[PDB]
């Protein structure tokens, strides 16, 4: 516990590019998290919504 | 551009949708701009047999 200042830094640095990580796994209201399936399963105009 | 059309078919022609005529016959493009006119011509266009 003597650097705790660096470890904070780079703490805060992974936790943040992990955060952006999981984000990018989020519906944010759409049918489904991944554009493949949404192309497959709708038609273009709900898909492109 | 002029397209004598079934009465029934007039849904597939608007843009987005799709149909036997809206895939095969005559497409609209995404961003279409314009107008889809139509009018029953039964008096001429139609003739008996």
């Amino acid at each position: 516990s003597a650097l705790g200042k660096l470890q904070d830094v780079v703490n805060q640095n992974a936790q943040a590019l992990n955060t952006l990580v999981k984000q990018l796994s989020s519906n944010f209201g759409a049918i489904s998290s991944v554009l493949n399936d949404i192309l497959s399963r709708l038609d273009p105009p709900e898909a492109e919504v | 551009d002029s397209f004598v059309i079934r009465g029934d078919e007039v849904r597939q022609i608007a843009p987005g949708q799709t149909g036997k005529i809206a895939d095969y016959n005559y497409k609209l493009p995404d961003d279409f701009t314009g107008c889809v006119i139509a009018w029953n011509s039964n008096n001429l266009d139609s003739k008996v047999g």
